[PDB]
């Protein structure tokens, strides 16, 4: 076991890990940080998704030892002091979830999206939320709630 | 100020933003895998490497001296408890853990309790089991062959089933509807016939969230709870205290937040009932979550109907009949989730949305080496199948008389004052309205501008790409309820509510009913809003949990709003049948001489005398008026008097590179019809999810298996889903035809866009080799399987 | 077969074993301490140590600065909430901080949030308060005194109270019953006249476990949840949701297992509130769980009647008038619980089992610098004292007239015939029989021997030890409940309950009240297993959830079995109707033509033609007949024609040691009558607890106040609770007088030993030291005091 | 500073590091959610939180947990063995020994030891011998009741 040194959601978490402990499990059932989803074991549906050392990774796809020093945020981490963050105003507004199995990874995405792109078109939004999938909504409301989290967070 | 007031309650019709949108989009849901119970351990499942032979032997040991290992169950533990099978909805059977022999690749044949996932997965690959191959049946009439390998050799000897007799060891049953004399004369003296072979290929509902479940087996108060992904939590309740022998109300199960159904999570999967078991054996939490791998190897699958359509007519294009023979694979068990009645749901709805006088189909199910199903995905019980058959034969009538497609079906369709309407096959069509529905479809694509671009584009031999043009009119039948035809295992199919108004105003309610992400929490406050003006802000809908909320029979077929819509609105209403007593009691006038306006009750004249919702809930607690009992709340179970049929209207509009085989949507205009509407914008949503499906199964989903039975493309690597990039964008539209015997006029829609885009893709697809003699192309549509096509109608490149 | 049937049930009237031990055995159950939460904080709570001063500073900075402290709050941040201060069921209202002042040593001054428990504690030590003390006011009459200071301020100039003018700032009101006139006549002529003054003392129902509880607001989903132990939960739902501007469908208060109530319970502590505010502020769970001292220093106490009883009456012992006059010392607030319009509760029914003509009664209650209270410890709503007053003054009668104390009583009793009596005072008593279950005691314990060997004691001058004979024959009223007379808060005091059948014939079942360990969870079963032929093992019942559970107004008053066990009957019964209708359907005969045997519906005249409970669940789920709504259940709420008066018969001997004071209770027998009885066995259970609860108030317990207004005695070190070898052995006796407007004749009982046995000890030691002359004696009867009234009478050693 | 101490309770190794302060109660209750014991008072007299220590009967709201470092611990919920009640636990259920069930853990762990120090208990010697326990609600007629029926079963 390793001993390391994540930092979640502003917060230090220092705990020993067995190597093979998929970065989702971490999360799920030592921090109880259970908004992030599992879907596929293939790394296709994307409702791992967190951001780790600003960028945008599947959690289930990286291991929680390659995280010692890093810095994870996960859907429980957007809101700041209570008030939504732009991007799950967005999805609510405009009814971009139905069972939201899917929502934590694409809020975790549109949050970096958002920041890589800040004024994406219709095209640039559907690309780049590929790594997500959804059952649910057809992502057309996706789509609409992405564009009003880039509206509000360029106001 | 009475509109001010209306539009407060946030009621019927309003686009409120959705109630249980706020713990979701912070990561508070509450779905199986997030539960951690005290002493809870891990289930894992070995599951069979081959398609079909019998078991020789299961090696226990390495896996049980594993550290962590508690215990590994085969179905010799199952047997004293009378569970190695167990009964399906469909009257058969079905193992849970595989006893003499495996009947289709990745069946369940042996468990592992361990203290976490990680040991768990370790353990069933510790787990060594010898087999003794025996030769795989995967097509369905190479199933009925006289010399075909017996695959249910448990049924060997009978010769009958739960729905009619058995002519062969792999047939299970054949069932027919509508009136065969009558049919074959209409044929045999119709001018204009037609007739077309069909396969609607075996596809998976694929829900993101897998099956799964938390069962508890508390020795020391003797009851048992558990979590479960489940569509039925009320007769799962009542099967498993059946099974078990636990008296039913120490029996709890509860559906919590469930990430999406669509008719997966309907029956009881054999994971489930290890779960149970082996928590009753170790008197502490055990936890199952199946991997993607195996939701999609051995789950409820959907389709896989072999159809051979005919349609009688006349040279002017007039419908005399209709006769559809069908095969359908249910896998190596008959689980196929349907009313007891129909081994076949209602396939019989298949003479569509037109006036078609004499009518027959016969539907033989047949044993295969494969996961059982057949009911799910948006069917509405084999409806996704009737609509797709009638709808191609449809057009293949308009192709051999040179006549437009759109003219066929407005010539044909039921008019607007035969409703309701009686059909060859005996519905009753509650209401609809075909044509004003077809004419706004067409004016808003500029249907003409279309096939005259089409027209233009055909003339030109050298045209890089071919356009297509599909359209289908259907009509759908859901709320599946009359206890008289329907049940589920003897349970009339009604549905349920209970309301209960608080001293301060607001209440509570459930339903017999689960959601898995179609709004139910806000869609059934407003519901009850307008029935008793209260804000829908302020009334909490719960469902799920069966040691709270009243018996129903769960959410499928699109039956809530139809059934459980019903419910509510009635329960409401009793509500406010006694609110307007206390109302008369406090204002000290007759009954008769109030009028409800939004939120009071107030007397007729003298508009400043009145009594609030509010006011009348404080006064039944205060003192109750002579006669009365104190409290403002109600219950009532629905049975349906009968179906609702909403109706739709969609077309597509594609093109074709006939250099690779790709398949571009480039409009695709949907209009449903559903009669009153609750909440446009979760209307919408349910329409765009649909529609969604219809594309991944006619454009890229199947589950081919090979010679020896194996599942290929059982996994996302290959089992195609759409991103938001392969999701064309949808226009939707529609018109309002309230059903006549429902409280609110409401009928259901989820299930709509699924069941008729599917066949408007294949339209699409095939108009666009019209021209040139096709008159049908097998699902999926595939830029593979397009441009086998191009190539042997020479338009490849 | 029949006999053998009904006895399987385990229903009305069998001494089953309880369903709720198994838990409770092996320590599962759920008390409100056992409460974990993610991210769940501690409050401690920093305490008054004055008795009456202005508050000058609170110093938060070093409690503030402690690691694991995140917060300290004052009345200061309760203000902007409207929550310094909080109505009470007395209509007055409770300071929840103290602002300005403290009214009372070991008042709530302020609050501390911290990770547990322990640094809790320390931070309320670091928190320093500075106090400007102010004159105490610890006796009742020196408090109505014109210099006496004014002790609430806040209510400066007000001339009326919640119960009517107000004469001086000390005096809270001022209520009486009874015909003045016509009782003042009477005295006025009386040939024989006699008046006793007599404390009942303060004192403190000390449940084991102490108050508490864990707020639990979710600012993403806006609900707040508060597990507690409550005896009233839907009303402190109600009360909690209008407090805090919260939907009252968005507040769920949930009493749990509760380790004991008895009265101490039913209010709302300022603890709690502060727990809520806390968690709103802090977005997460606090849990606040008081110390002992916490518990008998600030809780609701008992008692505190300063009376002054009169008899009137001819020289044979035949009594014709009554009149009393009390002085209530109700603390700082008055936070009494009782019907809002019953400011000394049902203190009226202080005409006993006696047919007195004349009557008339008077409460004062006051204000002193003590905690607030008055109603508890089983009192019935005042019945304690108003049996004691009745008692105590028949045995001051007799021994003016020289007349057997039995006899004064035989004389005196309401006849059985001229039930339903209503009384000088307006109460309507449902039934009785007095006279034959005195009969049954005298006889039992062979009075006239014990008479007998009294009479030589009392000869020889030297004997070690004086005798005693203590007698009360007494009538309680219990089941508060006419909506007209009896409201908490403005509910109407009915009560509820909802049965739903399962489709395999068990059951589950919610009511209103909530047990804290009289078995509810057995008995309630038990009703219904009778009325509709299920065994109650499999009967479920719940109570304490305001979310699942029907509005009750909870568990007090004894009022259980009076009021809920009238809506579980006639809930069961609204099931039993429809059961009926289904039956008949099924056997295709006429309702009338069937016969109900235990379980099952029977043909008349033909055996063989029946259909159970189970037969007609499952027939109620699967096909209801034409004109009913599928499923089977029910809802009552039950609103009561009158209150239920059940009887006693108390005999108790002691011997007392001359030389030490000390007194031994040789024997005491009890006989009570509460009507039908459920279940002996736990009607048992009750009667021992409530006669050890009397020995303790009667021999033992008091809450002394020095002159500074410090409570002494305030812990287990002192305040008196007898272990296993203090307590005496119990004879328990019965008779059976059914209250006949109640739907199975059944009458509370819980309260009855203890209203009973404390004035049968005082009787019996006065009677000891009846032959020198004394007529009575204050409570407690400690060896002390017992000792001082030997020396007083010169029978010291 | 938090002292790291193994303590046996029921049989199984509890690993943990607590304060010196900790009271064996709360550590029972708070650390090893073995919340049967009680908490009833702050002076010693209840004995709802009665545990068995190395084979005596000891309220652990008056004994560190720090003192417990190698010893064997008793609680209620382990008195039960393999699912069957032991004589102690069914004595009270038979007898109705038990109401609201706050004093009954305690009971049931004093009554476990009392039973051994003295296997043929007379009704004084039971009053006397389960003195150290309070109860509110059974007046203690049927404890007495309870422990005769356990004392009986456990000679047979
Ligand atoms: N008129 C009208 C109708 C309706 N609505 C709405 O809408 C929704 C829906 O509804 P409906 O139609 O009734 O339906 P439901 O029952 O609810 O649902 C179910 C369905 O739904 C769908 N979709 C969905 N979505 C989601 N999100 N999730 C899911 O899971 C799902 N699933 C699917 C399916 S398949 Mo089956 O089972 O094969 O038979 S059937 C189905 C709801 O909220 C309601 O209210 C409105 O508004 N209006
Ligand atoms: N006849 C008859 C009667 C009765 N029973 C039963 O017995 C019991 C009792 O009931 P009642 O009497 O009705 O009562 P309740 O309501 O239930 O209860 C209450 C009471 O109860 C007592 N006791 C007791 N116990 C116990 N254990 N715990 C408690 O806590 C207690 N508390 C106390 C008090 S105080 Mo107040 O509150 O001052 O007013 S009132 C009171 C119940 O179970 C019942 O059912 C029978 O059986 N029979
Ligand atoms: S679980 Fe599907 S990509 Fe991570
Ligand atoms: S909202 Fe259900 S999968 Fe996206
Ligand atoms: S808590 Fe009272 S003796 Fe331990
Ligand atoms: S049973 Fe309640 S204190 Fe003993």
């Amino acid at each position: 076991k390793k001993i390391i040194t994540v930092n979640v959601n502003g917060k230090a978490q220092e705990k020993a890990v067995e190597p093979r402990t998929l970065l989702i499990h971490f999360l799920r059932e030592e921090l109880n940080l259970t908004g992030a989803h599992i879907g596929c074991e293939t790394s296709h549906c994307g409702a791992c998704t967190v951001d780790i050392d600003g960028r945008s990774v599947k959690s289930c796809t990286h291991l929680a030892v390659q995280c010692d020093g890093s810095e994870v945020l996960t859907v429980e981490g957007l809101a700041n002091k209570g008030v939504l963050h732009a991007v799950q105003e967005g999805f609510y507004k405009e009814h971009g979830l139905q069972c939201g199995f899917c929502t934590p990874g694409m809020l975790m995405r549109a949050y970096r999206f958002l920041q890589e792109n800040p004024n994406p078109t219709e095209a640039e939004i559907r690309m780049g939320m590929t790594g997500n999938l959804c059952r649910c909504t057809g992502y057309q409301n996706i789509v609409k709630a992405v564009q009003y989290a880039a509206r509000k967070l360029q106001e | 100020d009475a509109e001010a007031r209306e539009l407060a309650l946030a009621g019927m019709g309003a686009s409120r933003l959705r109630k249980e949108d706020a713990r979701f989009i912070q990561g508070k849901g509450n779905y199986v895998d997030d539960i951690k119970m005290p002493g809870m351990l891990h289930m894992d499942i070995v599951r069979a490497p081959i398609a079909h032979g019998r078991i020789k032997k299961i090696h226990k040991d390495a896996a049980l001296a594993m550290p962590g290992v508690h215990a590994v169950l085969t179905a010799e533990d199952l047997k004293p408890l009378k569970l190695h099978w167990m009964p399906t909805l469909a009257g058969d059977v079905a193992a849970v853990l595989a006893d003499e022999k495996v009947h289709f690749q990745m069946q369940e044949v042996a468990i592992v309790i361990a203290d976490d996932r990680y040991i768990a997965a370790d353990a069933v690959e510790a787990v060594k089991v010898e087999y003794d191959e025996l030769p795989v049946v995967i097509d369905p009439i190479d199933a009925l062959k006289p010399d075909a390998p017996v695959l249910r050799e448990d049924l060997a000897g009978k010769t009958s089933g739960a729905h009619g007799p058995r002519e062969h060891h792999n047939h299970i049953f054949t069932w027919g509807a509508g009136d065969k004399a009558a049919t074959d004369a209409v044929f045999a003296n119709a001018p204009v016939t037609v007739s077309q072979h069909m396969y609607y290929p075996r596809v998976h509902p694929c829900p993101l969230e897998t099956c799964g479940c938390v069962a508890s087996f508390d020795p020391i108060k003797g009851d048992l709870t558990t979590y479960i992904t489940s569509q039925a939590p009320h007769v799962v309740r009542t099967v498993v205290s059946m099974l078990s022998g636990i008296p039913e109300s120490k029996v709890r199960i509860v559906s919590p937040d469930i990430g999406g159904g669509f008719g997966n999570k309907v029956g009881i999967y054999p994971g489930y009932v290890c779960a149970i078991v082996a928590s009753i054996v170790l008197g502490r939490p055990v936890k199952w979550v199946e991997d993607r791998v195996e939701n999609i190897s051995t789950t409820a699958f959907a389709r896989d109907y072999h159809m051979d359509g005919e349609l009688a007519a006349t040279p002017d294009g007039k419908i005399l009949g209709l006769r559809v023979n069908v095969v359908a694979d249910h896998g190596a068990f008959d689980a196929c989730a349907d009313p007891t009645k129909f081994p076949a749901g209602l396939f019989h709805i298949c003479s569509g949305s037109y006036d078609i006088p004499r009518a027959h189909c016969s539907v033989k199910g047949v044993y295969t080496n494969k996961a059982p199903g057949g009911v799910a995905y948006r069917c509405s019980f084999r409806v996704t199948e009737a609509v797709y058959l009638i709808e191609r034969m449809v057009d293949v009538l308009a192709q051999k008389l040179n006549m437009d497609k759109a003219e066929i079906r407005a010539k044909n369709f039921i008019r607007k004052e035969q409703f309701p309407y009686t059909t060859q096959f005996g519905f009753e069509y509650d209401s609809g309205d075909y044509h004003t529905a077809l004419k706004k479809v067409l004016d808003a694509v500029d249907y003409p501008a279309l096939r005259a671009e089409q027209a233009a584009r055909r003339a030109d031999p050298n045209s890089p790409t071919l356009m297509g043009i599909g359209l289908v009119t259907f009509t759908e039948v859901v709320g599946a309820g009359p206890s008289k035809m329907c049940d589920i295992l003897g349970v009339g199919m009604f549905d349920s509510c209970e309301i209960r108004i608080h001293p301060t105003g607001s209440a509570i309610a459930r339903m017999g009913t689960i959601t898995q992400g179609q709004g139910h929490q806000t869609t059934y406050a407003q519901i009850i809003a307008t029935e008793l003006g209260i804000p829908s802000e302020v009334i909490q809908v719960e469902e799920g949990d069966t040691s709270t909320a009243p018996y129903g029979l769960g959410t499928y077929g699109s039956r809530s709003t139809p059934v459980a819509g019903a419910a509510i609105a009635l329960a409401a209403r009793k509500i406010h049948a006694k609110a307007r007593k206390i109302a008369a009691h406090m204002l000290e006038v007759n009954e008769n001489d109030l009028d409800w306006e939004v939120d009071r009750f107030k007397v007729k004249g003298d508009d400043s005398k009145f009594k609030t919702m509010a006011d009348i809930a404080w006064q039944a607690y205060h003192q109750p008026p002579a006669g009365l009992e104190p409290g403002l709340e109600a219950v009532h179970y629905y049975d349906p008097p009968n179906f609702t049929y909403p109706f739709g209207i969609y077309l597509c509009v594609v093109d074709i590179d006939r250099a690779t085989g790709e398949t571009k949507v480039r409009r695709f205009y949907a209009l449903d019809d559903c009669g009153t509407r609750i909440n446009p914008m979760i209307i919408e949503g349910q329409i765009h999810g649909g529609l969604t499906e219809g594309y991944a199964v006619a454009m890229g989903q199947q589950m081919p298996f090979d010679a020896q039975g194996n599942l290929l493309g059982n996994t996302l690597m290959d089992y195609f889903l759409p991103t938001a990039v392969e999701t064309p964008h949808w226009e939707t539209d529609h018109t309002v035809t309230p059903s006549p015997h429902h409280p609110i006029g409401a009928k259901g829609v989820a299930e709509s866009p699924h069941v008729g885009s599917i066949p408007t893709f294949t339209a699409a697809v095939v108009d666009a080799f019209a021209h040139v003699g096709v008159t049908h192309l097998d699902m999926p549509h595939t830029s593979y399987r397009v441009w086998k096509s191009l190539k042997e109608h020479n338009l490849a490149l």
